[PDB]
């Protein structure tokens, strides 16, 4: 049965990872921009009804609802190629483009207000899909939008989808570069304790380390937020292909997110792409064994997630899925999992359950890959745990003085005091010390 | 259905003619709605599917023999939806009750049509001699043709009670009675059937009454 | 026999439906401008008879009746391309150029005036019909000879044709008396109308600009779109099939009751033409899940949270080819879903009839569904035509232009009276969706 998922894009870096998704997407199944299914797509494996929601124009029209309290991405949505492919009654716009301001209370507010009219794009998204499984939530985590309203909008599909699975791609702030916003800290904080308290996973897309990777790994001169977002789009299509091709196992969000997620609660992913190298990076006749793929997967400069690299925290994987499209070989990828377990390519979680587990599917024949073995690292790691402690010591740093407090107390989330900024960076450190914890043998 | 809701207003001015047109347009407008989705499920039993599959039948036909099963083929196709076997003879002959028991309301209609109308001539009728009588100079009520219209009116008054009860038996009928057959047609085992039972509608005393439409 | 249709007009948009219905039957029947079936359409097995008044010439005279007070409207539809098509001695314009001024009490004065036209209009289109099934009076509840003109029809016709079924297509407003003129319309439709089918502005625009992409709609496009509705509703009876080719049954199906005459419509694939639907066939089932969604529907019926509107009876005419089949896997498949709510006055009445859309009409969809539905959702838009009419009558507002006129002359009473009805309307439809409509009038 297909299994939509409603994406919901909040702030700016939201609409650009939904947008950017939605375009993957299409290109993967072979639906064309304007939703026609491209010719090449007739007959195409992709569960387009899995992935993509059959509007009336029978478009592959993925359950995208975009929802930003700024003008200015909805503008870019709905003037990029694919407008025609989505559903145009799952968008909401604000005519107030105004923004939550960088601040996680303004944004909560935004997403509040505009519940109604994002509610009923979520509750729309779900009647239009036949299994819709959950909702994704793309926004940014230093943004108001994208971390306010991405915590508005985790806490509505929470409570109108509570069964269903809320995953989001939260667009962590840069720890180590210092943030245009004195309450990005606060925003931080704010859509961290959404990913864990109204967000059942959030994937930390650190646009510091989406800028790193890119750079030292895909020599990509300074990534902009337009690079981040078609990263994201990227390994949001390499995620999904084996969504729209349909494999034998991992068939399913709720199942990989069982699989990456020993701990309900701590299901904060952090992100990597392997092999990590611009297209112009032509692996020369390089055939890239499963082992070889893990290992590049595991080396930083492959990894799309800002943790920081401290020491203090053990990072270790809790979980470890290696999401591989193209040509890989089944016992190539036993011997894989052989030769990463001996050599330790990658660092597993002392107080988790141990998964490693190497899966054979197909990519969306609509997709051409250029590797004939490209790698997508969705990780549990206790570097998560260092991360997550940077935005906290951050939102601390912005609380405590009053950093963008004018901001940040203009809100009704923080009216009285900086409280939804300090509950947001309790539940981050808490997240982290179970992280850490997890790392280490006595998680459990 | 169009005369239950029409024809009592043929005598719809005297209150022994309301329990009557009520009743009977109650009866009429549940068992019409009912049939309503019978309409479509028997213009797609045997109807909409039996002549298709006939042209299919005899479109394999290249000999005499082959095209003589073309036709046999239609034929079963039609008869499936008619419950003409002696087996099939118990549903059949529900279903033929059902049709006995619209015949009994549009017949329990007409009566109630014939009160609303040759009742309804007598309150007129006798204005006749009044009227030319007092343009010829007379004056005053004849007696004889006031007694006349007093029983008259007590006739109707009076005597509508027997389709009034008639009609609140339709009323209460066309959705409740039809449950004897409806025994058999919610053990429909024919997809077909068992779609006329999930659409068993526009009783509004069979989902409310038999537990098999609610 | 043909079983025809007499089909009467008022105002000026109910003219240019009337105009735009004729020419789709004439395309349905393979009518050329001139009423003259074309040779693809002679051998039809449609009984054009029963859609449009066959006249000798080999033209299929419409009979219909386009009535217009004023003579911009009347000139416009006479100069139309089916002139020669349509009847002339079944348009009848007012040479009273005053029109009935938006006002339902100045519309029921000229109604009064041409009550005998119209009258006479009526018996001429019936001795051109063969076995006509009844009269179809087209007005808005809110326009002035809409609602007016169509309150003092409806009392000619029930008084003429009693035996007639009196279908009446209330086409709401997208005029300070609008609100009075609309609860006369509405007392006119619940008093002399057997079955009144609402066809709103609003939700028509809304969805003629969701579907088609039209932004702004005139009132050329909710014209089109009431046309194509009606036309898959008419296929039964222009295409001569084996069951539901009268109204007669139409209407006892989704108005048992008269009082509870609010039947809503629905189209399927409710998307233009330029709207292409990417290799999906339309199937029985996909139109019936698409039917099933409210967005569908074009009329501005509240979708009242408090209320739980459901639909009394729905009958789908699917015109085109749609599997009886499918049909039947469709119906059966709403019902589980239940992707219809239905009343407890009645259980789930959810009809699913194959029928075929005219050879001669092109019909771009293998399997449509046109849906004629009595639904308690109607009831919420009776309470705002209630609310609209008791906002004009309370304060008077345009009571001083009906009061011109004699349905307000003393008083504003016939809105008020009007607003009553809408409201009783209202009411029955609300215990029509309830269980205790069977013992309401019990």
């Amino acid at each position: 049965m297909p299994r939509e998922i409603i994406t919901l894009q909040l702030g700016q870096c939201g609409n650009q990872i939904g947008f950017e998704f939605w375009k993957q997407l299409c290109a993967e199944h072979g639906i064309s921009p304007e939703g026609i299914v491209e010719e090449f797509a007739t007959e195409g494996t992709d569960r387009k009804d899995v992935f993509f929601y059959q509007a009336d124009d029978e478009h592959y029209i993925p359950r995208a609802v975009l929802l930003d309290l700024e003008p200015r991405v909805i503008h870019s949505i709905l003037n990029s190629p694919y407008a025609k492919l989505y559903n145009p009654e799952n968008i909401y716009l604000s005519e107030h483009g105004g923004g939550a301001g960088n601040n996680w209370a303004s944004g909560f507010s935004q997403g509040e207000k505009i519940h109604e009219d994002i509610f009923d794009i979520i509750d729309r998204e779900a009647d239009g899909s036949d299994s819709l499984e959950g909702f994704v939530l793309c926004h940014s985590i230093a943004g108001g939008t994208g971390s306010g309203l991405g915590s508005y909008l985790l806490e509505r599909l929470n409570d109108r989808y509570p069964k269903k699975l809320v995953q989001t791609y939260s667009v962590f702030p840069n720890q180590d570069e210092m943030s245009d916003v004195v309450v990005q800290p606060y925003n931080s904080l704010l859509t961290l304790k959404r990913l864990t308290q109204n967000a059942d996973c959030v994937v930390v897309l650190d646009n510091t380390a989406l800028n790193r990777i890119a750079t030292d790994r895909l020599h990509i001169q300074n990534p902009s937020f337009s690079q981040i977002n078609q990263l994201v789009s990227t390994i949001m299509s390499a995620s999904t292909t084996t969504l729209r091709y349909p494999g034998y196992m991992n068939n399913d969000l709720i199942g990989l997110i069982a699989s990456l997620i020993p701990t309900p609660r701590l299901h904060f992913l952090m992100t990597g792409y392997t092999p990590l190298t611009t297209d112009q990076s032509v692996a020369s006749v390089r055939k890239t064994t499963v082992l070889d793929v893990m290992r590049r997967l595991l080396q930083p400069k492959n990894v799309m997630v800002s943790t920081g690299r401290d020491r203090q925290t053990n990072h270790c994987y809790i979980a470890i899925l290696n999401i591989i499209q193209g040509e890989v070989d089944p016992t190539q990828v036993h011997k894989s999992l052989q030769r990463i377990r001996e050599r330790k390519l990658a660092n597993f979680i002392p107080w988790g359950p141990a998964s490693i587990q190497v899966a054979l599917s197909r990519k969306s024949p609509y997709l051409p890959s250029a590797h004939r073995v490209s790698g997508l690292m969705m990780a549990n790691h206790t570097s998560i745990s260092s991360l997550f402690e940077s935005s906290c010591q951050q939102y601390d740093k912005l609380r405590k003085r009053e950093a963008f407090l004018e901001q940040f107390r203009k809100e009704d989330i923080f009216k009285e005091n900086f409280d939804e900024l300090d509950r947001s960076r309790e539940v981050v450190q808490e997240l982290i010390d179970e992280y850490h914890a997890a790392t280490r043998p006595d998680y459990i | 259905r169009k005369g239950h809701m029409c024809n009592a207003r043929l005598l719809r001015s005297m209150p022994e003619f309301s329990g009557v047109l009520h009743h009977c347009h109650i009866l009429a407008s549940e068992m019409v709605h009912f049939i309503h989705q019978m309409q479509y499920y028997v213009t797609f039993e045997v109807l909409e599917c039996s002549w298709d599959e006939l042209w299919n039948r005899v479109q394999r036909a290249q000999d005499l023999d082959h095209i003589i099963a073309a036709h046999e083929a239609f034929l079963g196709t039609v008869i499936s939806r008619c419950l003409l076997d002696s087996d099939s003879r118990a549903l059949l002959n529900q279903l033929r009750a059902v049709f006995d028991q619209i015949i009994e309301l549009q017949n329990t209609q007409d009566a109630i049509y014939r009160a609303a109308l040759e009742e309804l001539q007598r309150r007129l009728q006798f204005e006749e001699k009044k009227k030319q009588r007092e343009a010829e100079g007379q004056w005053g009520v004849s007696a004889a043709e006031e007694e006349q219209e007093k029983r008259r009116v007590q006739e109707f008054q009076e005597s509508i009670p027997k389709m009034c009860s008639q009609l609140r038996i339709l009323t209460h009928f066309y959705q409740g009675v039809v449950q004897q057959f409806l025994v058999s047609l919610t053990t429909s085992s024919d997809e077909s059937l068992r779609f006329l039972s999930f659409r068993l509608d526009f009783n509004e005393h069979y989902r409310a009454r038999e537990p098999r439409l609610r």
